[PDB]
């Protein structure tokens, strides 16, 4: 996975 | 199921393995990260990280 955080939502 | 979920989200892959979904598609899960944070899922365009709290289980 990515080492960097995902988007928030929406 | 048990492991199909739906994206309630547009996610625009941004490269490192992770896969572009739109929102409706069907997905299934094979699992998530250290942290929570990223699903591995696989789709009909292939397989690669999502935003975890971008999907929910259908069905």
């Amino acid at each position: 996975a990515p080492t960097y955080p995902p988007p928030p939502p929406p | 199921d048990p492991n199909l979920f739906v994206a309630l989200y547009d996610f625009v892959a941004s490269g490192d393995n992770t896969l572009s979904i739109t929102k409706g598609e069907k997905l299934r899960v094979l699992g998530y990260n250290h942290n929570g944070e990223w699903c591995e899922a696989q789709t009909k365009n292939g397989q690669g990280w999502v935003p975890s709290n971008y999907i929910t289980p259908v069905n």
